[PDB]
Order: structure tokens, then C-alpha cells, then sequence
């Protein structure tokens, strides 16, 4: 579509708060029954500051408040908490622009769209809504994310889909496949990360083969004729081991962080979540280098390798 | 011919016993890959490239051809690994009048790379004297018509031909042939294969309830314990075949 | 945007002959075929022949055995049809009409219309 | 020579109504065939080619169909600019090429 300008183009300042105990999603797709299981992967360290933004959904009133571009590193957990739909979508791509491959995920009111086109994506995309008072029923009419899209490689659209929500996702980007978790809560707070436990089940993989560093949010606008803003959070992923408990039914319902402190790294150990009194070998202090130093001869001759691979006669 | 239409197939199954037994296909040459175990295989990219060529100019669609096909309008690499399907379609694309719709390059300055695709129609130069884009002497239209009629020759007719190119590399493999369904069997012990898991042993009813996103369950020592079959959504438990040892 | 432009109308004289232009403007001249088509009064279109830049060849209808001769001027793109032998059932309006892309005549010629007679 | 052949010749409809045109050949053109719509007094345009795409600019209420030796021309929702007449044309054989008897479409 056809990009729309906006004079005035601010961001809010980020703020930071603390993961408590999420980011925990289902490492594979196999079936553990009452088990402690310890995986090495890419997993969100509990207790690990969490940046945020304020997503501004209702303009009242013409300063447009666009999002910012945060890096996606090795994955990223991405949690929306709102009454409503507001966050709708990502995009994610290294440039953001037509010169390399670029991922656009959204869920409008019709279905979900997932494009890896050579998007060129605008400075500040819009989503917008407005009221059918006839219909008592809003009705999105303006969609307004690149101005241009070319050389498209791979496509999906999933099942067509339209007191607060908690919507967390986890985008990991591992051997060419774009790994998608999700999982739905209803959470009473109102303000900051919940603290709680809860899994994340796997959404889709793709192969889209593609290489991401940059990633930026997209919201939903409601135009009205003329305060309870959305916010999201996010984290960045991280080598670590988890110890996840499997309980009857096959679902993770806990899961120790180890390398945070002590008493996790017992647990580990000891495969098991509840640790009897004693003293356990847990593991190894090593004090690592500092820095490097190289002592070589102070010889300053060049040795005569052109005397030798460019002799006139070899010898018999 | 010269401007051959290419279609990039990724993220489907393709059945290439299915289009192999549909027609009358007068050349299948397949280079790299033998025909019958192109449904055993799982390729990245399938390209298809679609044009059309005369009779006579059919053996030069091959690798290490040459001539004005294969040096003007459509060159195929040394290393090409894929498939050439050629049907001759004299009644699709000859008319009694004579169909020009196809041309075929005639003059060009260096033989055509590999998969390259040249549309320009800019009168070349066999002279000394410049063109200016006026054709004349030692000036030559590049693209000439085959003016295929249903009363030419046998080798003069169109043959639709279709070069299937695939991309073995089988990393990010996304076109794969059809696949197996062998009926379950259960109570009895069996080699089983499961989404290419292979094991042996009894397959039993189970009452485990799988989460909807898994697809095999382990035990304590990381057994695989439990399957769901990929057609029945519907999970088996796998029991060790019975051993022990005989003694007297 | 392919314009053919043709000439003005012409009156003739029945056992005389006529020849019209067809003037190709933009485009590639030597890719499309420039056919005529006739269409008299009260009835139903109706096909003269073809000329054929790429092959530089003209063909003609099976109904009009050596009436039509069709020549081309490819320096200035234009199309000349000639009809030889009119009488009084030739009195029609000349079409050119030019075949491109899918072989259907997508783009048509104002029309000149000729009148034979006394 | 392959002979092309109309139904109706001549046909009335009102507004809005659905018209169904039939054009049989002599010959089996496979799906070579070209609907035209000649308003009097202006040259004819083309409307349909290969017996069912549909010509940039037309209007997507003409839809065609079939293959073989009878084709169908049919207007889902007829219009007062669409009274003219539909001509078929079969470039199958270019020796001579046969358009339709003409079918007149009039006002009910
Ligand atoms: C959260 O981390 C930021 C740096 O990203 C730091 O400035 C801030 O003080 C931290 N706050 C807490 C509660 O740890
Ligand atoms: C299009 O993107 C693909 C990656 O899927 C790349 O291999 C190709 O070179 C690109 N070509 C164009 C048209 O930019
Ligand atoms: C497992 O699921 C079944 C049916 O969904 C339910 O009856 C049972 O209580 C569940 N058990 C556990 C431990 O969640
Ligand atoms: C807690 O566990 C210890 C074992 O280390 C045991 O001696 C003690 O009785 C337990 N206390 C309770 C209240 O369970
Ligand atoms: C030999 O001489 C050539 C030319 O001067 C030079 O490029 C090359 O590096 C020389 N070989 C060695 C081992 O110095
Ligand atoms: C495969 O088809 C069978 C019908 O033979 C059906 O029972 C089964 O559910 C299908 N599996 C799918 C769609 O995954």
C-alpha cells in the first residue's frame, strides 16, 4: 500500500522491570510423563530485568508515537499484556528494507499473515480502526505497513482469527527455522510482568531460511471522531539449562533455572526439585583468564622463502 | 523459447510417478537423478522451465549441447542435476495459417550463461556500420518465428518442453514425493517407522493423553515409549518384542 | 498505449481497386500481426488476412483467392491492404487489427469505410 | 475452413438479468476463441480470449466458458452499456479466420 506521513514521529522512554519465573516454553515436541528432564537451550534466565514499552492506541492529539526498533539477537520473549487486541503483529529482518529478506507476521481481523518478502517497510506503520456506528462493531479499513514488496519466498496463513490478557511469544531463529511459542492468559493486574509459571506451547515452525538481528512491533489504531494503553515487554534469550518437571498429564508445571543461584544448581544436580539437608558437590570454581599476552623473540629477519620457492634450478 | 517461463515450487508434495504415467511424453531425460526414485527423494527448489521448441531442436535441451537453442535461448549447465519432459504438441500449438507467437533467438554476440534469460530485441550488428536501431544490411532481427502448421515435418512440429531443475542440496528440503501408508498393525510384533523413527516392537492402544503439539513420548531413560501416527491422530504405546533367556 | 490510425474513406468504382494503410504508433513492430477485417452493412464481421512482421509474410483468406495482397512499409510501421476487383458486395468498412500478445485482436483500427459503386 | 455458429442469433434481456450466449464451432479449436463486443458505429473490443480469461479493463461481470466445439459467453449482472453485439473468434487455423454470425443483444 501507499505509506502515511506523519509530521510529528516521538517514542516513549523504555523502562525495566524483572521476568520472575517466564519464558519456560516446551524445548521439543516429545511427550514426558511425572519426569524431571534437564535441556540445554535457548531460554529466557529467570529473574532476568525484562525491557517494556507503552503501545498508544487512541490519539487525543497529533503527535504519532511510533515504536522502536529493538534487536532480536538469538530470540526474543515478547509478552503483550491488554484488554484488547491492540498489538497485532512483527516484523523482523536485518536491514527492513527492499535490499535483504524480510519476515512480516500480523493477525488482522481476518486471518493471519506471514510473509518473507523484500518488504520496504514504512518509517511509521499504521494499522487503523474505526466504529461502524450502524453496525455497532468496529471494522478495521486501514493497513498501512510497506510501500513496496518484491521477490517473496515463502508464505503461511494460519487458521483465520480476528480482567486483561497476557499474550506471551517466543521467536527463536535456529538453523534456518523460525520458531514461533505463544500461550494465552487471563492475568487480573494491571500494571508490570505478572509473577507466575506457564508454559509455551509451540505455534508454527518455519523454514524460512533468513537471517534476522532487528525486529519491531506493530499496534492496532483506533481513528474516532474527536487511556488504558496496552503494554508489552521484552527479553532477550539466552544459552542455559533448565530443569523441567512433566507432570501426569505431559505438560512442563515447573521449571528450575540453573547457573542462577546455589541452591538451582543443587536441584540440577541432583535432578530433583526438593533437596534434602546435606552438603552436594555441586560444581567446579574456575578463575578465568584476564588477558592475553604473546612473548616472541624480537627477531626482525624475514626468513628466505623467496630464495627457495623461487630458485632458478631445483635440484635433481 | 526465448523468453521461457520459469516457476520456482517449493512447500508441496509432488508426485513425479503421477506426471510420468499422465501423457505422452516423447522425451523424459532425467540427468542426475534416476526417474523412479524421484518420489524417494526431497529436493529445496523444483524449478520448471516451460517453453517451446521445434522437433529438431529437441535433442539440443540437454548439457553439453550446442546450436542456436542451446547458445541463444536456453542454456543448460555441465553440472545440472533435474529432469526434461518433451510432448509433442501439434495440436496446441500449430495453426493452419502458421503460429508465430514463438521466436527463437538467432544472433547474439557471446553464447548464453547457464539460466539466463535474454528478452532484448535490439537489432543486431553483423557489420561494421552502426544500426542505429534500423534493420537492414549487416543488420539482423535477433528473434526469428518457427511458424509451426500442422502440415510441417515431424521434426518441425512444436514439442512443449518442461526442464524440471532440482536444487539437491536436501538441507532446506521442502518438496518431497508422495508417502507410504502401510496399515497399522497392532498386538503383533512389528518394525515400525514413524516419521522416519524406526524401531521394532508391539504396538498397543494406549490411554496417555498427548498435548496436542507432541508427537512421541519417552520414558525416564529417554525410551521412546509412546507414538502418534501421523495419519490417525491417535497414540500407540511400543512395548519391547518379548526376550528372555532359554536355559535348560 | 498502441494506436493504429488509417486512412480516410474511399470511393471507388465497381471492377476498379482500393487500397487502405494501417499506421502502427508505438510498440515493436516486428512482434504483432496487423490483420483486416471487413464488416458489411446489416451483417457480421468478417476476415480479410494477415501480415506477418517477424516472418515478413502475408497471408490471405481462403474466400479471397488473389483479391488481397498485403504489403508493409516496416521503416515507417505502416500497413498497406489491397483489394483488388470491387463490386458491389465489397462495399464494407476496412478494420486493421492487430493481433498481439495471445494471438486476439485486442487493439483495433478506427476503420475506414470504403463504398463501391457507380 | 472451420465454421463458427451462434445461439441465439438475436436476444432480449432487461437490466440486471443473466445472459447466456452459445458459440459452437465446426471443428474441434480446442480453447482458442475471442469474444468481441461491437456497440454500432465503433470499432469491436475485445472481451474474451482463450475461450476463458478475462481482457484488462473489461469489466469482471463478462465471464467465459468452455472448450472443444461449444464455448458460453454469460454476463452475471447485465448492464445498460453492455447492449451490443458479441462476435467469437476461432484463431485456431489462420486459413481463413471465422467470427460469429453476431449476436445482438437488446433491451427487454
Ligand atoms: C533493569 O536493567 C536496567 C538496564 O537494562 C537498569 O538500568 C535498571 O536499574 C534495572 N532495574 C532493576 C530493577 O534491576
Ligand atoms: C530473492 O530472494 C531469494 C532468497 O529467498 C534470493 O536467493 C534471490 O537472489 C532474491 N532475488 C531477487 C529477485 O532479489
Ligand atoms: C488429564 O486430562 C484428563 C482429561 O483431559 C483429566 O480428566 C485429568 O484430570 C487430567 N489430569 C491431570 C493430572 O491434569
Ligand atoms: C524437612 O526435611 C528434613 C530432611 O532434610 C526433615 O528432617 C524434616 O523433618 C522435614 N520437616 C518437615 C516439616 O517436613
Ligand atoms: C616469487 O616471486 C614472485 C614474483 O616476484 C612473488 O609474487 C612471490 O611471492 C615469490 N615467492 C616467494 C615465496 O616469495
Ligand atoms: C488422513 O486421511 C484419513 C482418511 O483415510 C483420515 O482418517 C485421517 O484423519 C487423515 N489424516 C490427517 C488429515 O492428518
Amino acid at each position: 500500500s501507499q505509506c502515511v506521513n506523519f509530521t510529528t514521529r516521538t517514542q516513549l522512554p523504555p523502562a525495566y522491570t524483572n521476568s520472575f519465573t517466564r519464558g519456560v516454553y516446551y524445548p521439543d515436541k516429545v511427550f514426558r510423563s511425572s519426569v524431571l528432564h534437564s535441556t540445554q537451550d535457548l531460554f529466557l534466565p529467570f529473574f532476568s530485568n525484562v525491557t517494556w514499552f507503552h503501545a498508544i492506541h487512541v490519539s487525543g492529539g497529533t503527535k504519532r508515537f511510533a515504536n522502536p526498533v529493538l534487536p532480536f539477537n538469538d530470540g526474543v520473549y515478547f509478552a503483550s499484556t491488554e484488554k484488547s487486541n491492540i498489538i497485532r503483529g512483527w516484523i523482523f529482518g536485518t536491514t527492513l528494507d527492499s535490499k535483504t529478506q524480510s519476515l512480516l507476521i500480523v493477525n488482522n481481523a481476518t486471518n493471519v499473515v506471514i510473509k518473507v518478502c523484500e518488504f520496504q517497510f514504512c518509517n511509521d506503520p499504521f494499522l487503523g480502526v474505526y466504529y461502524h456506528k450502524n453496525n455497532k462493531s468496529w471494522m478495521e479499513s486501514e493497513f498501512r505497513v510497506y510501500s513496496s514488496a518484491n521477490n517473496c519466498t515463502f508464505e503461511y496463513v494460519s487458521q483465520p482469527f480476528l480482567f486483561k490478557n497476557l499474550r506471551e511469544f517466543v521467536f527463536k531463529n535456529i538453523d534456518g527455522y523460525f520458531k514461533i511459542y505463544s500461550k494465552h492468559t487471563p492475568i487480573n493486574l494491571v500494571r508490570g510482568l505478572p509473577q507466575g509459571f506457564s508454559a509455551l506451547e509451540p505455534l508454527v515452525d518455519l523454514p524460512i531460511g533468513i537471517n534476522i538481528t532487528r525486529f519491531q512491533t506493530l499496534h492496532i489504531s483506533y481513528l474516532t471522531p474527536g487511556a488504558g494503553a496496552a503494554a508489552y515487554y521484552v527479553g532477550y534469550l539466552q544459552p542455559r539449562t533448565f530443569l523441567l518437571k512433566y507432570n501426569e498429564n505431559g505438560t512442563i508445571t515447573d521449571a528450575v533455572d540453573c547457573a542462577l543461584d546455589p541452591l538451582s544448581e543443587t536441584k540440577c544436580t541432583l535432578k530433583s526439585f526438593t533437596v534434602e539437608k546435606g552438603i552436594y558437590q555441586t560444581s567446579n570454581f574456575r578463575v578465568q583468564p584476564t588477558e592475553s599476552i604473546v612473548r616472541f623473540p624480537n627477531i626482525t629477519n624475514l626468513c628466505p622463502f623467496g630464495e627457495v620457492f623461487n630458485a632458478t634450478r631445483f635440484a635433481s | 523459447v526465448y523468453a521461457w517461463n520459469r516457476k520456482r515450487i517449493s512447500n508441496c508434495v509432488a508426485d513425479y510417478s503421477v506426471l510420468y504415467n499422465s501423457a505422452s511424453f516423447s522425451t523424459f531425460k532425467c540427468y542426475g537423478v534416476s526417474p523412479t526414485k524421484l518420489n524417494d527423494l526431497c529436493f529445496t527448489n523444483v524449478y520448471a522451465d516451460s517453453f517451446v521448441i521445434r522437433g529438431d531442436e529437441v535433442r539440443q535441451i540437454a548439457p553439453g549441447q550446442t546450436g542456436n537453442i542451446a547458445d541463444y535461448n536456453y542454456k543448460l549447465p555441465d553440472d545440472f542435476t533435474g529432469c526434461v519432459i518433451a510432448w509433442n504438441s501439434n495440436n496446441l500449438d500449430s495453426k493452419v495459417g502458421g503460429n508465430y507467437n514463438y521466436l527463437y533467438r538467432l544472433f547474439r554476440k557471446s553464447n548464453l550463461k547457464p539460466f539466463e534469460r535474454d528478452i532484448s530485441t535490439e537489432i543486431y550488428q553483423a557489420g561494421s556500420t552502426p544500426c542505429n536501431g534500423v534493420k537492414g544490411f549487416n543488420c539482423y532481427f535477433p528473434l526469428q518465428s518457427y511458424g509451426f502448421q500442422p502440415t510441417y515435418g515431424v521434426g518441425y512440429q512444436p514439442y512443449r518442453v518442461v526442464v524440471l531443475s532440482f536444487e539437491l542440496l536436501h538441507a532446506p528440503a521442502t518438496v518431497c514425493g508422495p508417502k507410504k501408508s502401510t496399515n497399522l498393525v497392532k498386538n503383533k510384533c512389528v518394525n515400525f517407522n514413524f516419521n522416519g523413527l524406526t524401531g521394532t516392537g508391539v504396538l498397543t492402544e494406549s490411554n496417555k493423553k498427548f498435548l496436542p503439539f507432541q508427537q512421541f513420548g519417552r520414558d525416564i531413560a529417554d525410551t521412546t515409549d509412546a507414538v502418534r501416527d501421523p495419519q490417525t491422530l491417535e497414540i500407540l504405546d511400543i512395548t519391547p518384542c518379548s526376550f528372555g533367556g532359554v536355559s535348560v | 498505449q498502441v494506436q493504429l490510425v488509417e486512412s480516410g474513406a474511399e470511393v471507388k468504382k465497381p471492377g476498379s481497386s482500393v487500397k487502405v494503410s494501417c499506421k502502427a504508433s508505438g510498440g515493436n513492430f516486428n512482434m504483432y500481426t496487423i490483420s483486416w477485417v471487413r464488416q458489411a452493412p446489416g451483417r457480421g464481421l468478417e476476415w480479410m488476412g494477415r501480415f506477418i512482421p517477424i516472418a515478413n509474410k502475408a497471408n490471405y483468406a481462403q474466400n479471397f483467392p488473389g483479391r488481397v495482397t498485403i504489403t508493409a512499409d516496416k521503416s515507417t510501421s505502416t500497413v498497406y491492404m489491397e483489394l483488388r476487383s470491387l463490386t458491389s458486395d465489397d462495399t464494407a468498412v476496412y478494420y486493421c487489427a492487430r493481433s498481439g500478445s495471445y494471438d486476439a485482436f485486442d487493439v483495433w483500427g478506427q476503420g475506414t469505410m470504403v463504398t463501391v459503386s457507380s | 475452413a472451420i465454421r463458427m455458429t451462434q445461439s441465439p442469433s438475436t436476444l432480449s434481456a432487461s437490466v440486471g438479468d443473466r445472459v447466456t450466449i452459445t458459440c459452437r464451432a465446426s471443428q474441434t479449436i480446442n480453447s482458442w476463441l475471442a469474444w468481441y463486443q461491437q456497440k454500432p458505429g465503433k470499432a469491436p473490443k475485445l472481451l474474451i480470449y482463450d475461450a476463458s480469461n478475462l481482457e484488462s479493463g473489461v469489466p469482471s461481470r463478462f465471464s467465459g466458458s468452455g472448450s472443444g466445439t461449444e464455448f458460453t459467453l454469460t454476463i452475471s449482472s447485465l448492464q445498460p452499456d453492455d447492449f451490443a453485439t458479441y462476435y467469437c473468434q476461432q484463431y485456431e487455423s489462420y486459413s481463413p479466420i471465422t467470427f460469429g454470425q453476431g449476436t445482438r443483444l437488446e433491451i427487454k
